[PDB]
């Protein structure tokens, strides 16, 4: 607040507190849906589009972590095959509509750099061992994600140079390849070779 | 030459019990002035405000309260006009920006900061586009004759033809350090020693190249000391900045073997390049309390490269504050011989304030004076312009003045020319 | 006075009515009024101040004191007694630790100059005593342990032997000048005592010394006159019992070899009678291990350095030029102008340069090596100019020279006039250097010139690394490669089988002359010469670190000791030379004001006054010209003038002020020749008055009657409010020679010290004195 | 020194009031300091009074330095106080010093008639 308010609002706020407490499903960050490609989204799992945070009534106080980019629940849903249209019904994508949405964008490169970790820990040990079955849903997801233009190709692989840094994460690279091969075979004659 | 107006402030000078600091001054290519003063009212934040004049407006001065513990070292303006660096001692650059488009808003989002040591030059990064004018072309009917670019490098491009946009800066230690702004809103920043003999950089400048290598001069102040040139090479490996730094020939300078009385000037006190991308000439100014040097040297090569010098003035009054121009001529033998015909100087002038009232227009090359101009106090700050037809300059009190130099300096041209 | 007395007698009129009693709060109501008219500052100036006029009522006042305390200690109240003991203490008030800057100011003078004359230092320590005000038991017990405790601490080499000859001769100098500008025995036997208690101190140092070192002290100050001879014999009978539970060592090789410095300047006037055989076998038992440094710690503790620099510089312009020779009288002569240059060389690189200097040559005749160490040696702060007017003499006798060095061996050194050789040897090696970049020259030839160089003559090695080593600084990166093996074949392993005498002694002096000269250019680049610790306090800040953190760091480090290192003086004064002096003292007035603690306040002020000596002259005007009016002038800042921090600060203000005004290294001094700065335009100012330090100490005077003139009394006025009372209390008389007279009256409408102590009691300086005391 | 404005004010003063300058306080500068007196038979006996009137004296107000306890410790001073605060607060702006000097002898005065 303004300096010459200070407590006199501040406390005020914190007053309603247990209203706010009232008004929280508690452990709200970790709950999780289970994926049914049925359509027929429950709205508890929508998520704002421009910054991944909980619809919330109000301008309460809530707690600390209703305020933080619910990142867990969207990496938990885009891990699991067959969630596309759930993703959709999550941060509000139409498919009329093309938008670059950016938060869905980094949380992608973020999984495509967890997959990469993922692949250089071992990935000999067990030849299935589930690293290749996440390159392949990785495959599909990042297919339709980047070709309806809801990401794009070129800041996804800027990003993505950019993240591949000081953790030499070199083992698995040519999955990676194999992914972008995927894009590049897909969509090259539509786009410009500067993308 | 001439003075268009006076601007000074209404009883709120008469700085008390507390001593002067040096003043930045900076004018952009929009028609705006980012410049400090020494206010001292009821607070030394009146000394930490950063004042944005409009050049056409009458008295409407915007005063940013800048957070600047201490005192304003550098202020710059970017290549564009729309961003500001401001760096103080004690670290601590920060990168005003303007808030909704307005010339009357500025916030910084963006800093870096080396803690402590204090910031003793500051600049942008160089953005490849440089154009000549070719002033015997002017009657030549069409604009890619007269002014043409002239191939030069940006320092560190990025993925393309683009370069990255960031500052470079030079603490009073060893320290050199850049900060490289993404097109997102990241911000990468690397600090390096300059050579390994940790020293005393007491005068700093920057200048570029063609090739993207930066070249940063040092200098502990002493006169009888070197004046040490390192080239840095910025790069970007795996997502951090690197730098890589080099000793370059240092020089030297003349009055110290004078051998007849050599201890007089025993002060740097200005070392400038020419220009920012002109890394091949170098102008110091030796002074003593009351006198003063200046003298301009070239790497030229012939010991492959070696510091000689070009001219020096005879002697002086000790310099106050030193104006390099900014219009980017092209400098060959024809021009000059066209440029002295036809009798255009706009961009052959430094300009030297003294630490009396005169302030006097000198050549480029061969410093000898081109015009005088007598105050009727002394110029603590002075900046020509883009087109370098006014010089602004405050002065030791509260007083900022816009001087008009005529493109002839003073000697009289008949209308076609003037047109011209 | 007489409402005083009254209240006296009512306190014993009532005290003796408890006693027959035994609510009587009469005597509660009394000393109440007693403590609160005492407790005020203006009563009890007013009380002293009317001491003066009424002599012998004040006699009547402590007798009804002493009745009272009686009266009132019989019968003591759970409250009322301590406060009748309060008041008892107010009425007589109206008319440690150890002391770490006496420790640090020893052992900076210690570390940095160990040439200074004593008379400065003596005047330092006494106002040191001044300021804060010492015992002198206290005093000199701080002077011995900072002596030995820097002398446990010093690294092996020729710093303990500077340590050494610090403690046991110049020591005694400086408590002997104490002992005439001041009973001194008792004090100092008193303060033997003390120290005597310290076992382990003495036992670590014992083990340093590897003998008595407390037995040499005290019989070094048996001979000075310090110590009673009984004193002396009994302090050894201690120590030998508390010390109960075939190399000479160190200390009793320089108190023999200080006399050896006597009789061998009187001896070698005269050439020793002209043979300079003699000469040589002389000066080659001087270069035979640790002889030159023992004789130049004693020379240098006991003030005769320049008179030996004179000597050597005198034998060495004597055997300039040549006599007229036949072989081997000539093969003597170059060999003592090799010995005395070589000597003068190590002198200047370890004490100084300016013991070398002559400070005045009636008449040109200056001697060679000091135009030589003028424009050709590279010291700490000297950059050379390799194309100076002094490396290019000729092109006459520089072809001679290379047609020489190319002839065989010298064969001619019959009469070579070695200062010619020496000063036409720096244009020769750049014609061997053309000759080489060019590739006219192979490098089998270059090993053949590098021979006849290093090999007859070791000094011509010096001259040419010298010149080299200013020509590869100028230079750049790539272009150095060449010139580098050139310092690699003149400072590389002995050149044999056609060696003079003494060869492997002047070898090891010159590898540590070129340790000195290169190691600056060999650290630029990454390059190990290798010459075989003798640079120890060198290269001593990290690479990359930013310069504040190793200042805040070695400031936390001393405030936790409680003292400052060697190593910690040797840093803080490379981070003055480098951040500048404003830089400097904003950081640590700014480390400081972060304190929160009385006691560690107190410790920091009285360390940094120590520091701040490095060059306190200049740090004074930065601090009251620069800290201090941007402290007390910003409406933000005054709330670090914390009372805690603040009474320390303002301490330290006035401690530096004062010995400012009252009135030192090598790097300090070309700096502040360097410096160029116009007071009178700095300070407007709306004696000399054309002296900075008047125009700082005025400004700051005016800033203060400003400050308690006005408006708004926050902590800003307390601090100057602490700043005149130790400008008082410090005193003892001048700083306040420059307060305006507005001041006088203004300190008591603020409140009261400030008259009563600078009015000098007069009769009618009484009636100015109460007339402002009792008018607020 | 003084300025002559309020020489003039002094000058022109009823012998009622009694008006010098203080011992204490700056003097010969921008403000001046004045501590006044009060005689007549009407009135009674009234603590000093102290002014500061400031530099550029027309054009502004001086103002009147207030010492609370020594106008405590009575009831009547509490009175002769309270009217004159209130007094004070009717004053129109940039008044005199007369005006305060009067407002002082006619509050004294409503604190002799108040009390009785």
């Amino acid at each position: 607040p303004h300096w010459l308010l200070g407590n006199l609002v501040s406390d005020f706020v914190d007053t309603f507190r247990p209203t706010a407490r009232i008004n929280s499903i508690c452990g709200r960050c970790s709950l999780l849906p289970v994926v049914n490609n049925s359509g027929a989204i429950c709205n508890s799992w929508k998520l704002d589009p421009a910054t991944l945070r909980f619809p919330l009534k109000g301008l309460l106080p809530y707690d600390k972590d209703l305020f933080e980019p619910q990142t867990a629940l969207l990496r938990y849903v885009l891990e699991q095959p067959y969630s596309r249209d759930m993703v959709c019904n999550m941060l509000g994508l139409n498919k009329q509509h093309k938008q670059r949405c950016p938060v869905l964008e980094d949380q992608l490169v973020d999984l495509v750099v967890y997959a990469m970790e993922r692949s250089e820990t071992e990935e000999k040990f067990d030849d299935g061992g589930t690293s290749q079955l996440l390159w392949q849903h990785l495959s599909s997801q990042l297919i339709f994600f980047v070709l309806f233009q809801f990401a794009s190709f070129p800041h996804m692989v800027l990003s993505l140079h950019q993240k591949l840094a000081g953790r030499g994460l070199i083992k698995g690279r040519d999955h990676l390849m194999w992914v972008l091969l995927q894009f590049i075979s897909g969509s090259i004659q539509k786009n410009a070779l500067a993308d | 030459m001439d003075l268009a107006y006076v601007c000074e402030w209404e009883k709120w000078s008469k700085s008390t019990h507390c001593p002067s600091v040096p003043l930045a001054c900076a004018w952009s290519c929009r028609n705006l002035i980012a410049f400090t003063m020494d206010l001292r009212s009821d607070d030394q934040d009146l000394t930490r405000m950063i004042h944005i004049l409009d050049t056409e407006h009458p008295w409407d001065l915007h005063s940013i309260p800048s957070e600047h513990h201490e005192a304003i070292t550098c202020l710059e303006w970017d290549q564009s006009g729309s961003r500001l660096l401001s760096a103080d001692a004690d670290g601590q650059i920060k990168c005003w920006s303007m808030a909704d488009h307005l010339a009357n808003s500025w916030e910084s989002s963006v800093g870096s900061l080396v803690e402590g040591d204090p910031i003793v030059a500051l600049s942008w990064l160089h953005n490849g586009v440089k154009l000549a004018l070719h002033v015997e072309k002017s009657g030549a009917s069409s604009f890619g004759e007269k002014f043409s670019r002239v191939k030069f490098s940006p320092s560190l491009t990025l993925f393309g033809g683009k370069p990255m946009e960031g500052w470079i800066a030079v603490t009073v230690s060893g320290l050199v350090t850049v900060s490289l702004l993404k097109p997102s809103g990241q911000v990468l920043t690397s600090t390096e020693s300059l050579c390994r003999l940790r020293g005393r950089v007491a005068l700093a400048d920057i200048a570029f190249t063609g090739g993207g290598n930066i070249v940063v001069a040092t200098a502990d102040g002493s006169s009888a000391s070197p004046v040490q040139f390192y080239k840095v090479c910025v790069s970007v490996v795996s997502e951090k900045c690197r730098i890589d730094t080099e000793i370059l020939p240092s020089l030297f300078m003349r009055c110290t073997t004078d051998l007849n009385r050599k201890d007089k000037f025993p002060a740097i006190t200005h070392l400038k390049f020419l220009a920012r991308d002109m890394s091949e000439q170098v102008l110091l100014c030796a002074s003593s309390q009351t006198s003063s040097i200046v003298e301009c040297w070239s790497l030229r090569k012939e010991t492959i490269l070696k510091w000689r010098i070009l001219s020096a003035t005879n002697d002086l009054d000790r310099v106050s504050a030193v104006a390099l121009p900014k219009l980017p001529i092209s400098l060959t033998n024809t021009d000059l011989k066209v440029a002295s015909d036809t009798q255009f100087y706009p961009g052959l002038g430094l300009a030297l304030a003294f630490h009396d009232g005169s302030v006097h227009i000198v050549h480029r090359l061969s410093l000898q004076t081109m015009a005088v101009f007598y105050s009727s106090v002394h110029l603590k700050a002075m900046q020509l312009s883009w087109t370098s037809l006014a010089l602004v300059g405050i002065d030791s009190h509260g007083k900022l003045s816009v001087l008009r130099l005529s493109p002839s300096m003073g000697h009289p041209l008949e209308v076609g020319l003037a047109l011209r | 006075l007489s409402a005083l007395h009254w209240l006296l007698r009512c306190t014993a009129a009532s005290a003796e009515r408890l006693r027959e009693g035994l609510g009587e709060k009469q005597l509660a109501m009394c000393l109440q009024r007693l403590e609160k008219t005492l407790s005020s500052t203006k009563n009890r100036a007013l009380l002293h101040i009317a001491k003066l006029e009424e002599a012998s009522s004040w006699t009547a006042i402590e007798h009804s004191l002493l009745k009272l305390g009686e009266i009132l200690a019989n019968l003591s109240n759970p409250q009322l007694r301590s406060q009748a003991e309060q008041c008892g203490t107010l009425i007589r008030s109206i008319p440690k630790t150890g002391f770490p800057t006496v420790h640090a100011v020893i052992l900076l003078e210690g570390t940095m100059n160990l040439t200074g004359e004593t008379q400065s230092l003596v005047e330092q320590l006494t106002m040191v005593k001044r300021m804060q005000h010492i015992p002198t038991p206290l005093f000199v017990l701080e002077i011995w342990k900072a002596c030995f405790v820097g002398l446990i601490e010093s690294p092996e080499g020729t710093e303990e032997l500077k340590w050494t000859a610090f403690t046991f001769l110049k020591i005694p100098q400086v408590l002997v000048k104490l002992k005439k500008y001041s009973d001194f025995t008792e004090d100092v036997n008193c303060a033997f005592e003390f120290l005597l208690k310290l076992t382990p101190l003495l036992d670590k140092a014992d083990q340093r010394c590897n003998c008595d070192c407390t037995n040499f002290l005290l019989q070094e100050c048996g001979k000075q006159g310090l110590l009673s001879e009984a004193s002396v014999n009994n302090l050894m009978a201690k120590r030998k019992a508390d010390r109960e539970h075939n190399i000479q060592p160190n200390i009793q090789l320089i108190l023999r070899a200080e006399p050896t410095v006597t009789n061998i300047l009187k001896t070698m006037d005269a050439d020793h009678s002209k043979s300079p055989e003699g000469l040589l076998g002389v000066l080659g038992h001087m270069l035979s291990g640790k002889s030159l440094d023992l004789l130049l710690a004693a020379a240098a503790a006991t003030g005769k350095l320049k008179s030996f620099a004179r000597k050597f510089i005198n034998l060495n312009e004597f055997t300039t030029y040549g006599s007229e020779e036949s072989t081997k009288p000539a093969s003597v002569r170059a060999l003592l102008f090799d010995i005395s240059f070589l000597m003068l060389c190590h002198v200047a690189q370890t004490y100084g340069s300016e013991v070398i200097l002559s400070e005045s040559r009636t008449g040109a005749e200056v001697p060679f090596f000091e135009t030589w160490m003028q424009t050709c040696m590279p010291e700490e702060g000297k950059i050379l100019n390799p194309d100076h007017p002094c490396f290019r003499p000729d092109s006459t006798k520089v072809e001679s020279l290379v047609a020489l060095l190319n002839n065989s061996s010298e064969m001619k050194l019959v009469q070579m006039k070695w200062h010619e050789a020496c000063l036409s040897i720096s244009a020769a090696i750049l014609e061997i250097l053309n000759a080489w970049e060019n590739g006219v020259l192979a490098f089998e030839s270059i090993q053949k010139i590098t021979d006849n160089i290093k090999g007859k003559v070791c000094s011509l090695a010096v001259c040419a690394v010298a010149w080299l080593v200013a020509h590869v600084r100028m230079l750049g990166l790539d272009e150095r490669e060449k010139s580098l093996q050139m310092i690699r074949q003149l400072a590389g392993p002995l050149f044999s089988e056609n060696t003079l005498q003494f060869y492997n002694e002047r070898v090891v002096i010159m590898n540590s002359i070129l340790e000195r000269m290169c190691a600056d250019v060999l650290q630029q680049t990454a390059t190990q010469i290798k010459f075989p610790d003798t640079m120890p306090y060198w290269n001593l800040l990290p690479p990359k670190r930013p310069i504040k953190e190793v200042l805040t760091d070695i400031f936390a480090k001393v405030l936790e000791k409680g003292w400052v290192d060697s190593r910690s003086i040797h840093i803080f004064d490379t981070l003055l030379h480098m951040g500048g002096v404003y830089w400097f003292c904003n950081n640590l007035i700014k480390e400081l004001l972060k304190e929160t603690r009385k006691e560690h306040t107190l410790r920091a002020v009285e360390l940094l006054y120590s520091i701040f000596c490095l060059d306190m002259q200049q740090v004074t005007l930065v601090l009251l010209g620069h800290i201090l009016p941007g402290l007390l002038t910003d409406s933000s800042k005054w709330h670090s003038l914390m009372d805690p921090p603040g009474t320390a600060l303002a301490k330290l203000a006035v401690w530096c002020a004062l010995s400012s005004y009252s009135s030192a290294s090598t790097r300090q001094k070309k700096r502040h020749r360097e410096d160029i700065e116009d007071y009178i335009s700095l300070f407007p100012l709306d004696v000399n008055m054309r002296d900075p330090l008047n125009r700082v100490l005025a400004n700051l005077f005016l800033l203060i009657s400003s400050i308690l003139g006005s408006r708004t009394a926050g902590p800003h006025t307390q601090f100057v409010q602490w700043f005149m009372e130790e400008c008082v209390d410090c005193l003892e008389q001048s700083v306040l020679q420059f307060m305006p007279f507005t001041t006088v009256s203004e300190l008591v409408k603020v409140s009261k010290v400030v008259l009563a102590i600078t009015d000098l009691s007069l009769p009618l300086g009484r009636q100015v004195a109460a007339k402002a005391i009792a008018a607020l | 020194s003084i300025p002559s404005v309020l020489q003039g004010e002094v000058a022109r003063l009823d012998p009622k009031f009694l008006v010098n300058l203080d011992p204490s306080h700056c003097s010969n500068n921008g403000t001046v300091h004045l501590i006044c007196k009060l005689d007549d038979k009407d009135l009674p006996s009234v603590p000093p009074l102290e002014l500061s009137v400031p530099a550029d004296y027309p054009a502004q107000s001086p103002l009147w330095i207030d010492r609370q306890w020594q106008y405590d410790a009575n009831p009547f001073l509490q009175s002769v106080h309270r009217c004159m605060t209130s007094r004070l607060l009717q004053l129109p702006d940039k008044h005199s010093v007369t005006a305060l000097l009067n407002t002082w002898a006619q509050s004294v005065h409503q604190a002799c008639l108040s009390a009785a």
